């Protein structure tokens, strides 16, 4: 009637939603998820426990990170990439004057010398004058440190990329303060980790109590939502069960991460002095034995549910392929374009 | 006042030997490949553009190029300049590639687990996995409805050799004994505290298959066993079990920094490229040889 | 000839493996070298056992 | 005079850099096999060529 779990105001004792229904009694039994409380044992009598259930972290999915088909070029800026053409072309065309003056330093030749200096594929004529020398050196000292800064630099990029760790541990919530974290605004988890005595989850509700935003959400499933709207900013925590089903049922963007912090289990109730405690207490216990809670779980989340090396990558080099391709394609055209004039 | 299940237990990854052609991890068995292939197509398609350049003359240019060593072979022709430029670039950022991926390897070290899940162990089928001669968890692989469970019941019981042993002591001996050759399913209470103590070479993975719990039993009648069943549900809540088992598990324990260092490369790791430098010598007397030997005739 | 030229280019293969080899082994060697931190306060001491 | 309570290691030592504290990367038994093969690919290199 009521539509609440099971609680009691503090002025009259007047329960309230399911087991409010059970003290009076206009039901006989109750099967409801309810977890069990030292509280509700004294009006109520709880049998054994079919489910048993945990405190987790639920994250954004790390989506499938694509990489870039020119993402070899990282390394070094546009603007870079830019100045190395306009010096080329500086440098070939001062070679090419002070080389031939009143020499097999052509316009054709002295453009593929420079060529062959950068790509480093040794020569075929070196100059043979002090005016040509000396434009050949600077060239040749330009090139080394272009080469060497490139592949330091993508050196530093893969090596930082590898060493990195995702969010596993309650430990690694309790050291970061990028990804933020918060619960419900009210419920068995915020009072929990108030009389929270345990290693360093009275620093994690330290920090939870002075936020610069609310931090905690009022409803639940808007609280899912903010974890979509930040993308991997923050992190919503929540029952194992109801985190299980929400990666599940709904469009694919959420996860459950790491070891269940919290203990509870669900049961199910009727008032004590009740003869209906004996055959289903021990039924209880002949499904859970013989298999059949365990079948019927698998059904419900899994089988009625719409989800579901570390060498260089292909897709990382792809790029260059496509240079390679193109190169040949504009040769072809270069034969078919002369053979026709001769 | 504590929950429990069977799980998996593993003996350490560790470190593994590499042997021979292992100088190719730092690229895929992808993109090899796909060089070889290239190779061969600029060194046909230089031909077919000059009509000197052969074509055994133009496969040792393009080969001589990758390795980025200069010879006396260059195309005086446009359209063989257009050929020659772009396959350098290629050679350039390949060599580059394999330097950068290569010093992540050695900076930091990953050692991954084989198996992640129990449903990983059903297909992997490679190690071997048994339980107790007689136990709770034996008479739990016994009967079982689901599919997975019932394939890996398939193979305790028809096992060459049968995968069972008297003790879990024995169970945990056999495991680190093996080394990656047997993988033991037990409580994961017992688990946890056996990879904690000394000297620690076993570790948890995946999740539980079951859901079992421990209690504290009371004669038939139970005139006294009321008060202490409601006494345990609070402490349950305060969090002094939860600090209890804290204390003995992983407080007192073998194995709690860790410091890497980086050595110096081994023969092992390089001996590879070795012997393809010496069988490529003897591959060079044969065929000079025979050439010498049919041109007398 | 092609006799001559077989054993130049496994020459060549080997000599491109082992000189990048010892470039970025050589990386490693320096780049471990330098993020290291001496025990400087007490908190370094908590969270040491060696 | 106020005083706290503080740490006290051993010091550093002046580590003074080997003088050929650059064949650190490569152990010895393979520079020393690196000669052996130069050796065996002239010879091998020189006969098939003449
Ligand atoms: N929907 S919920 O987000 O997960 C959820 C949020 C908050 C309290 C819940 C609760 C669920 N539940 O799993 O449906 C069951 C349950 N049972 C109790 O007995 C109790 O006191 N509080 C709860």
């Amino acid at each position: 009637s009521d539509g609440k779990y099971g609680a009691r105001d503090p002025d009259t004792k007047a329960w309230n939603g399911m087991v409010g229904e059970l003290v009076y009694g206009r039901a006989d039994v109750a099967v409801a998820p309810l977890t069990i409380t030292l509280v509700r044992e004294e009006v109520i009598d709880f049998s054994k426990p079919f489910m048993s259930l945990g405190i987790s972290i639920m994250i954004k999915k790390p989506q499938k990170s694509k990489p870039g088909v020119f993402s070899f070029l990282d390394p070094l800026a546009y603007e870079i990439w830019m100045c190395i053409v306009f010096a080329y072309i500086g440098v070939s065309v001062v070679l090419f004057l002070v080389s031939r003056f009143s020499n097999e330093f052509g316009i054709f030749n002295s453009l593929w010398f420079s060529l062959g200096a950068f790509m480093q594929q040794g020569c075929d004529i070196s100059p043979r004058s002090l005016s040509g020398r000396i434009v050949g050196g600077v060239w040749w000292f330009f090139t080394l440190i272009i080469i060497s800064s490139y592949t330091a630099n993508l050196a530093a990029f893969l090596t930082v990329e590898r060493m990195v760790s995702p969010i596993e541990s309650a430990e690694d919530l309790a050291k970061q303060t990028e990804i933020a974290y918060g619960t419900l605004e009210a419920g068995s988890t915020k009072e929990f980790f108030r009389r929270s005595k345990i290693a360093v989850f009275e620093k994690m509700w330290t920090y939870m109590k002075s936020a610069e935003p609310s931090v905690f959400v009022r409803t639940t499933e808007e609280g899912m939502i903010r974890v979509r709207k930040s993308k991997g900013k923050y992190a919503y925590l929540l029952e194992s069960t109801m985190n299980e089903y929400i990666e599940q049922r709904k469009p694919c963007d959420t996860m459950k991460v790491g070891g269940n912090l919290d203990s509870k289990g669900y049961g199910i109730a009727t008032p004590k002095g009740s003869a209906l405690r004996g055959p289903v207490n021990l039924a209880v216990l002949k499904l859970s034995e013989q298999g059949v809670l365990d079948k019927l779980k698998s059904k419900w989340w899994y089988d009625k549910g719409e989800c579901g090396t570390s060498a260089l990558s292909l897709s990382n080099v792809a790029g260059v392929f496509y240079i390679l391709i193109g190169g040949l394609g504009l040769a072809m055209l270069v034969a078919l374009i002369e053979f026709c004039y001769k | 006042f504590m929950s429990l299940g069977i799980s998996i237990m593993i003996k350490k990854p560790q470190k593994s030997k590499p042997g021979v052609f292992s100088f190719l991890d730092p690229l895929a068995y992808e993109i090899w490949m796909c060089i070889v292939f290239a190779y061969i197509g600029v060194s046909v398609v230089l031909f077919l553009v000059s009509r000197e350049f052969g074509i055994f003359n133009s496969l040792w240019f393009s080969l001589g190029a990758f390795m980025r060593q200069g010879c006396d072979i260059s195309p005086r022709s446009l359209s063989g300049r257009i050929v020659g430029g772009v396959w350098w670039f290629f050679t350039l950022i390949i060599i580059s590639s394999y330097t950068a991926n290569l010093a992540a390897f050695l900076t930091v070290e990953r050692m991954v687990s084989p198996i992640e899940s129990a449903e990983d162990l059903s297909k992997q089928t490679e190690i071997a996995y048994g339980t107790l001669d007689s136990g709770s968890t034996k008479e739990f692989f016994r009967r079982s409805k689901i599919a997975v469970f019932d394939k890996m019941w398939t193979y305790m019981r028809s096992a060459e050799p049968s995968v069972f042993v008297r003790t879990t002591a024995e169970g945990v001996a056999r495991v680190r004994k093996s080394k990656g050759k047997y993988a033991y399913l037990l409580e994961s209470t017992m688990n946890e505290y056996i990879e904690q103590r000394k000297p620690c070479d076993t570790m948890k993975v995946g999740g539980n298959l079951d859901s079992k719990g421990y209690g504290i039993a009371t004669p038939k009648g139970s005139s006294l066993g009321t008060p202490v069943n409601l006494a345990v549900l609070k402490l349950s809540e305060q969090g002094v079990l939860d600090k209890l088992k804290n204390k003995w598990w992983y407080d007192k324990g073998e194995c709690g920094g860790s410091k890497e260092k980086t050595s110096a490369l081994s023969l092992s790791n390089v001996a590879g490229v070795f012997y393809i430098l010496v069988g490529g010598l003897g591959l060079a007397m044969l065929v000079a040889l025979i050439e010498f030997c049919y041109k007398s005739r």
